[PDB]
């Protein structure tokens, strides 16, 4: 996906 | 080449166990004789077994495993391995994205059992 | 030849499973840096996942896997196979008996992880 | 996935060996770092050993094969096993054609050597 | 474990090609059905071929190799690989000493032919 996307993972 | 499809010697007990290394959620199908025998889901970025089940090859003795994440078809490689001429191992990785570690849905299929 | 003994690459997480496939009880000892990191103990005649962790392969890479059937040592047989270039198994096997079915405990070792 | 690269030991020597199965005639491509190496080519439906060689793996450690039919890519299948933790061989099947038996090349990569 | 056996399809060609990275000279026998069915003999420390041929696996498709130096049989390890369900690979190291190379002779068996 995108990493931990800072703090709300996949979507 | 065709990936995840495996020759099983008929009408046998085989193991099938996934696990999880990806921010994405998992869905590991398992058809046998091309119609779905088992279907895993769960997530995990730490290698938590998401299913296991015993299944039988059936008359054709045709396995093969498919995974996907929301509907996108994982890419697939996969081989089996046989030791010392009695035990099997059909083994599957899976990629979800593009950094290529191929651990995503990770599939290990076993026999005999018993 | 020696059996079940793998180099990793150094500190490395990676995950290991056991399965049991025998009427005797099942003892799966997993070794890193040559001391127990992981063990597992279990019954089944159907395949069951007497234990599944995730260890670090430390300073040494070295990970050694032992059964033993109250306190008998199988015999081992193991390889490891690498799919694309990235996805590593590590495979044992196990005989408590006299059958050579080699499934008593089965051992599968993976990574990377994540 | 990407097939038919291996990552070796670093300057380390290492054999390669192609077999030919096909009415085609194959030329097979052995790339060290890129740069190709060794080239064999051959036609037999009956596995002659079409070539075999002694390389290095040099710096990177990265060889890659490669196999055409009549400048035409053949699809590749591979993978890497290793022994008692010591003996390793890089496995590549290649198709060139409908039926999908994966032997119309056949290369085997074998290390260490002496 | 027993090693170096291997059951193939029945009455099926295969391949078997000899590789030897020794000071001793090495004897390798090739059984189908329990009889000696091909013998190769050479000496290298540079992974020559020291022999190859087709064979048939015959009604049991049961093969056995064998290695010996001076008379002595070597120490055997092997498995069998198969890619895309269809390219099987039987794989073959020994050891005639006591640096634990397995490499001494190196024995591949390969099949379907054709
Ligand atoms: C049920 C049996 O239990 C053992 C021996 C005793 O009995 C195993 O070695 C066999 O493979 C089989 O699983
Ligand atoms: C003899 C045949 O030659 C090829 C096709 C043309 O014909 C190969 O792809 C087949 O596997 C087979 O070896
Ligand atoms: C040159 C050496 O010859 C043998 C023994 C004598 O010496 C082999 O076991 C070693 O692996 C090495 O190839
Ligand atoms: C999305 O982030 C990509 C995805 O999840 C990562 C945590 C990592 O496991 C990666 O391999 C996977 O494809
Ligand atoms: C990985 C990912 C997929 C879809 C949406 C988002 C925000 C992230
Ligand atoms: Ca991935
Ligand atoms: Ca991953
Ligand atoms: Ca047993
Ligand atoms: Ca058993
Ligand atoms: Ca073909
Ligand atoms: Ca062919
Ligand atoms: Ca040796
Ligand atoms: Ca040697």
């Amino acid at each position: 996906x995108w990493x931990k996307x800072k703090x709300k993972x996949w979507x | 080449a065709t990936q995840g499809v495996f020759t099983l010697p008929a009408n046998t007990r085989f193991g099938v166990t996934a696990f999880a290394n990806s921010s994405g959620t998992q869905t590991v199908n398992v058809l046998v004789n091309n119609e779905t025998a088992a279907t895993f889901s769960g997530q995990s970025t730490n290698n938590a077994v998401i299913g296991t089940q015993v299944l039988n090859s059936g008359s054709s003795g045709k396995v093969q495993v498919q995974v996907s994440v929301n509907g996108r078809p994982s890419d697939l490689v996969s081989a089996q391995v046989i030791l010392t001429n009695e035990l099997n191992f059909a083994l599957v990785g899976s990629e979800d994205g593009t950094d290529n570690d191929y651990n995503d849905a990770v599939v290990v299929i076993n026999w005999p059992l018993g």
